[PDB]
């Protein structure tokens, strides 16, 4: 998990954020999946328990026509998310759908949530490729209800 | 600085009531106003005189007095029939300016009951920024070119309601100038008795204008093509030709023309 | 009599392209957006649709077309907002106490919203091809019709 180190970049936070800059701001509010931070405090399980959620949204939320720049703007980033894997290890995962809540927010916030992910994500992985490696169970068994 | 009478600051009368407008000053002064025909002057050695044997709501006003070789006044002629008094129907101004609606209110005390609107009792758009000043009407800072339109001055007090005439506002991004022409192949001779095309094209910021192509004195009749493309309109007049005589020959003239001007522009063809 | 025929030119196919790029721009999304706007079940009338529908595509232009300033979708609903001013020229205003007639309260997505300006200025730009003086038409029994 070396490669690790150095996997995302600027070559697409940038064009997610091009992405985010494209959007009509609008009373428009669509219903996710995501970690819920009333229930989890540890920034590095965070990270953790939303790379799958995050995932899951970047696959079906985040859908635009085909060859378009804001589309191959997700064809890369979802490249990058499974060229991801390779670095998150899995946790001890009874009560799957612990730590996780449904959301009814804008797009605009759904995008920044991706958008920080990829952030604190290309920010601790500069720190130490090993992060991302942490044993999480301690942490999602606080996750009540 | 000079001295005025009446004097201070604010000034309202009763209409018909009688006004004059004295600047006591050493020697010549000058008035500098919003008036005339509606006041009368006299500029003796005093200073000058401003008067009205009927203040009427046209009177309502900024008016100052400079020594001619620094003293201002504002007169609001209390009228219920007319609540404001138009200097002007149109002004024109340029991108990021500031823009003044002279809808000057006519009794102080509307001063809370005023509102800029667009025709038809609809409001202004949301992206123009303006604010109300008492003694110069609604304005708008910073015009940009989508805040021209035709505005109305209202003003509703207990179902009662007084509206201005229109001001038609024009913002322009850049002062408006003929539009551009673009003459392709600046020259040319592809004498053949053949094949041939010549291409004169014109730019302006607004649909507004015309383009022709000529030959010689002679304009000829091509169709017209016309797109937007980053702020701007374009037309064309293609002239395509399949097989050259020699009346073909000649001095082409590219002309497009708005209401700034004419921009011509010359090529040469010619064919042996 | 207003319209020119320079009306004919108004709308350009670059003011479509950029606004195809501003629609092509967004992500599809599971919405509900209000807005007014014509419903066709009270007002079927080509042209009427089209010059009720005029203010109502400014409105939604200018309070729901928000992008993020120097946007290059921001600018172009600024482009296209000064258009929206422009063919004030070109339609003549109607007759009726009902203002808010034949207008009706959309609940729709926004890449839907953003098809109806599209059509709006598609068609627009398709009658005043055939002839400028279109919209220059009296109204008044078409939108007496409409109900309710
Ligand atoms: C108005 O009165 C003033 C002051 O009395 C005149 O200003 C002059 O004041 C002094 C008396 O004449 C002179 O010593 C100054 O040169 C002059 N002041 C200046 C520098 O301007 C003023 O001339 C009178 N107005 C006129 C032009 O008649
Ligand atoms: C100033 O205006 C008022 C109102 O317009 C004038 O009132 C007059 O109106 C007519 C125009 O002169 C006259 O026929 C009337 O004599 C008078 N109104 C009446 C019937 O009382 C007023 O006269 C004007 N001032 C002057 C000096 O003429």
């Amino acid at each position: 998990s070396e490669h690790c180190s150095h996997m995302i970049g600027n070559g697409h936070l940038k064009v997610l954020q091009q992405l985010i800059d494209s959007q009509m701001e609008t009373s428009c509010q669509i219903a996710f999946e995501f970690v819920d931070q009333e229930q989890l405090d540890d920034p590095v399980c965070y990270l953790k328990k939303a790379f799958f959620l995050v995932q899951d949204i970047i696959d079906e939320t985040m859908r635009f026509k085909d060859n378009t720049p804001n589309a191959n703007a997700t064809e890369r980033l979802q490249e990058l998310s499974n060229n991801l894997n390779s670095c998150f290890t899995k946790d001890y995962e009874e009560q799957n759908k612990a730590c996780v809540r449904t959301f009814h927010e804008t797009p605009l916030q759904l995008l920044e949530k991706i958008k920080n992910f990829f952030n604190e994500t290309k920010n601790l992985l500069e720190k130490d490729w090993n992060i991302f490696t942490k044993n999480c169970n301690n942490s999602f068994a606080k996750c009540s209800s | 600085a000079p001295v005025i009478e009446p004097s201070g600051p604010e000034l309202v009368v009763e209409p018909g009531e009688t006004v004059t407008l004295r600047c006591v000053s050493n020697g010549s002064v000058e008035w500098d106003g919003p008036i005339s025909p509606y006041w009368t002057l006299d500029p003796e050695s005093p200073g000058s005189t401003l008067t009205t044997r009927n203040a009427t709501f046209k009177n309502t006003g900024t008016y100052r007095c400079t020594e001619l070789e620094s003293t201002t006044i504002h007169l609001y002629v209390k009228d219920p029939a007319h609540s404001w008094n138009l200097l002007a129907q149109e002004v024109t101004v340029v991108e990021g300016q500031e823009a003044v609606l002279p809808c000057l209110i006519t009794d102080p005390a509307l001063k809370d009951s005023v509102s800029l609107m667009r025709e038809g009792g609809r409001q202004v758009l949301r992206k123009t920024v303006y604010f109300f000043s008492p003694w110069r009407g609604f304005i708008i800072r910073k015009a940009k070119v989508l805040d021209s339109n035709t505005y109305v001055c209202k003003t509703m007090v207990n179902g009662r309601e007084s509206t201005s005439t229109g001001i038609w506002l024009k913002v322009n991004r850049v002062h408006p100038e003929p539009p551009q022409i673009k003459l392709e192949p600046s020259k040319l001779v592809r004498i053949r008795g053949e094949a041939a095309q010549i291409v004169c094209s014109a730019t302006n910021a607004e649909v507004g204008f015309n383009v022709i192509l000529k030959r010689g004195d002679t304009k000829l009749e091509i169709p017209l093509n016309s797109d937007f493309q980053d702020n701007y309109y374009k037309k064309v007049r293609a002239l395509s030709l399949n097989a050259v005589d020699f009346q073909d020959a000649g001095i082409y003239s590219c002309v497009a023309s708005n209401d700034v001007g004419t921009r011509t522009a010359t090529m040469n063809f010619q064919v042996v």
